[PDB]
């Protein structure tokens, strides 16, 4: 009974550790997704602006 | 042709690390071609209209189907304009003299029509002086901010 109770307390500690690991993994995944979306949107907007500038330069030369 | 095209479209002097402020003037291309065939001609002019350089460049085209002795006049005629636009207007003229091997074959033809004693592999002796008077009309002068930088393209026969 005491050893089954100690193993149940350890199982509760392991369940808390698993919930904390799942929460930390979800937080790191959301952070990485936000960083990737920010870098992709910045790259796409800068590429659109640079293409517009180069096309305006070639059109003004013409 | 593609190396010359990439240095034609995306080469730029960097003023900021030189420490002079900036004036950041882009180049001016004197493209003189001596017996490029048709495909290289198509590639160069479409590359220049895609980079938008034909509003600041000149072409002296002397194609493959052109006659074969005016190749002697083509580079000197181009570099006359190069000297002009450098040393009277403060420019940064880059000169692409394509395929000097056709110039040297035309020089060989005019040297062998006049019986003249050649040096090595049938080329006449004054080829040194004529390639000198093509090349050394280039460099920078004191005080005048005009300048000439040449890319002559050779084609090594047996590489």
């Amino acid at each position: 009974s005491k050893l089954e109770a100690i193993l149940s307390q350890e199982v509760e500690a392991e369940i808390q550790a698993l919930l904390q690991e799942a929460e930390a993994k979800a937080e790191a995944v959301k952070r990485e997704a936000e960083e990737k979306a920010k870098a992709l949107l910045q790259a796409r907007e800068r590429a659109l602006e640079a293409q517009y500038r180069a096309a305006l330069r070639r059109a003004e030369s013409a | 042709n593609e190396i010359a095209a990439q240095i034609a479209r995306q080469a730029t002097v960097r003023p900021d690390l030189s420490g002079e402020g900036e004036k950041e003037e882009p180049f001016a291309v004197v493209f003189a071609a001596m017996g490029i065939t048709q495909r290289e001609l198509s590639y160069f002019i479409q590359e220049f209209e895609r980079t938008g350089a034909l509003s600041r460049s000149v072409l002296f085209l002397n194609k493959a189907d052109d006659p074969t002795i005016e190749r002697i006049l083509t580079p000197r005629m181009a570099l006359t304009v190069a000297e002009y636009l450098a040393f009277e207007h403060d420019y940064h003229v880059l000169v692409i003299l394509t395929d000097m091997t056709n110039y040297c074959e035309a020089l060989r033809e005019i040297g062998a029509a006049r019986e003249e004693i050649p040096g090595r592999r049938g080329y006449p002796g004054y080829m040194y002086t004529d390639l000198a008077t093509i090349y050394e009309r280039a460099g920078v002068v004191e005080g005048k901010k005009g300048s000439v930088t040449q890319i002559p393209i050779l084609s090594m026969p047996d590489d």
